[PDB]
Protein backbone atom coordinates (compact mmCIF):
# COMPACT_ATOMS: atom_id res chain seq x y z
CA UNK A 1 0.00 0.00 0.00
CA UNK A 2 2.86 2.39 0.72
CA UNK A 3 4.36 1.57 -2.68
CA UNK A 4 0.97 2.20 -4.30
CA UNK A 5 0.60 5.44 -2.34
CA UNK A 6 4.10 6.53 -3.39
CA UNK A 7 3.24 5.78 -7.02
CA UNK A 8 0.07 7.87 -6.66
CA UNK A 9 2.16 10.68 -5.15
CA UNK A 10 4.63 10.41 -8.03
CA UNK A 11 1.79 10.40 -10.56
CA UNK A 12 0.29 13.57 -9.08
CA UNK A 13 3.80 15.03 -9.18
CA UNK A 14 3.85 14.39 -12.93
CA UNK A 15 0.57 16.30 -13.30
CA UNK A 16 1.92 19.12 -11.12
CA UNK A 17 5.08 19.52 -13.21
CA UNK A 18 3.13 19.08 -16.45
CA UNK A 19 0.91 22.05 -15.60
CA UNK A 20 3.72 24.29 -14.35
CA UNK A 21 5.68 23.52 -17.51
CA UNK A 22 2.66 24.59 -19.57
CA UNK A 23 1.79 27.49 -17.27
CA UNK A 24 5.29 28.95 -17.51
CA UNK A 25 5.10 28.71 -21.30
CA UNK A 26 1.58 30.16 -21.20
CA UNK A 27 2.84 33.13 -19.18
CA UNK A 28 5.64 33.46 -21.73
CA UNK A 29 2.95 34.26 -24.30
CA UNK A 30 1.31 36.79 -21.99
CA UNK A 31 4.64 38.47 -21.23
CA UNK A 32 5.23 38.72 -24.98
CA UNK A 33 2.06 40.78 -25.41
CA UNK A 34 2.93 43.16 -22.58
CA UNK A 35 6.53 43.53 -23.76
CA UNK A 36 5.39 44.36 -27.29
CA UNK A 37 2.69 46.60 -25.81
CA UNK A 38 5.41 48.28 -23.75
CA UNK A 39 7.18 48.84 -27.06
CA UNK A 40 4.06 50.61 -28.31
CA UNK A 41 4.19 52.92 -25.29
CA UNK A 42 7.98 53.11 -25.56
CA UNK A 43 7.62 54.22 -29.19
CA UNK A 44 4.79 56.59 -28.28
CA UNK A 45 6.78 58.30 -25.53
CA UNK A 46 9.63 59.13 -27.91
CA UNK A 47 7.19 60.52 -30.49
CA UNK A 48 5.50 62.80 -27.95
CA UNK A 49 8.93 63.98 -26.79
CA UNK A 50 9.41 65.22 -30.35
CA UNK A 51 6.18 67.23 -30.20
CA UNK A 52 7.71 69.68 -27.74
CA UNK A 53 10.66 70.17 -30.10
CA UNK A 54 8.34 71.53 -32.82
CA UNK A 55 7.56 74.72 -30.92
CA UNK A 56 5.17 75.90 -33.65
CA UNK A 57 2.92 72.83 -33.45
CA UNK A 58 3.37 72.47 -29.68
CA UNK B 1 10.23 -35.82 54.67
CA UNK B 2 10.13 -37.16 51.12
CA UNK B 3 7.11 -35.04 50.16
CA UNK B 4 9.32 -31.97 49.70
CA UNK B 5 11.55 -33.84 47.25
CA UNK B 6 8.51 -34.96 45.25
CA UNK B 7 7.16 -31.41 45.04
CA UNK B 8 10.56 -29.85 44.31
CA UNK B 9 11.15 -32.07 41.27
CA UNK B 10 7.74 -31.18 39.84
CA UNK B 11 8.29 -27.50 40.62
CA UNK B 12 11.76 -27.55 39.05
CA UNK B 13 10.46 -29.27 35.91
CA UNK B 14 7.50 -26.87 35.76
CA UNK B 15 9.89 -23.90 35.75
CA UNK B 16 11.78 -25.47 32.84
CA UNK B 17 8.45 -25.99 31.06
CA UNK B 18 7.66 -22.28 31.30
CA UNK B 19 11.19 -21.40 30.18
CA UNK B 20 10.92 -23.80 27.24
CA UNK B 21 7.58 -22.26 26.23
CA UNK B 22 8.95 -18.73 26.68
CA UNK B 23 12.07 -19.52 24.64
CA UNK B 24 9.97 -21.13 21.90
CA UNK B 25 7.60 -18.15 21.99
CA UNK B 26 10.60 -15.82 21.75
CA UNK B 27 11.84 -17.82 18.76
CA UNK B 28 8.39 -17.39 17.22
CA UNK B 29 8.74 -13.63 17.69
CA UNK B 30 12.21 -13.79 16.12
CA UNK B 31 10.85 -15.89 13.24
CA UNK B 32 8.21 -13.25 12.52
CA UNK B 33 10.90 -10.55 12.60
CA UNK B 34 13.07 -12.59 10.22
CA UNK B 35 10.09 -13.16 7.92
CA UNK B 36 9.33 -9.43 7.94
CA UNK B 37 12.96 -8.77 6.95
CA UNK B 38 12.40 -10.79 3.77
CA UNK B 39 9.19 -8.83 3.16
CA UNK B 40 11.16 -5.62 3.74
CA UNK B 41 13.46 -6.60 0.86
CA UNK B 42 10.42 -6.78 -1.43
CA UNK B 43 9.40 -3.32 -0.22
CA UNK B 44 12.97 -2.17 -0.84
CA UNK B 45 12.79 -3.60 -4.36
CA UNK B 46 9.43 -1.90 -4.88
CA UNK B 47 10.90 1.38 -3.60
CA UNK B 48 13.73 1.09 -6.13
CA UNK B 49 11.17 0.56 -8.89
CA UNK B 50 9.27 3.61 -7.61
CA UNK B 51 12.52 5.59 -7.68
CA UNK B 52 13.13 4.37 -11.23
CA UNK B 53 9.63 5.50 -12.23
Amino acid sequence: GNFKSKLKKAMLSQQITKSTIANKMRLKVLSAREQSLDGIFEETKEKLSGIANNRDEY
Amino acid sequence: NGIATLLQAEKEAHEIVSKARKYRQDKLKQAKTDAAKEIDSYKIQKDKELKEF
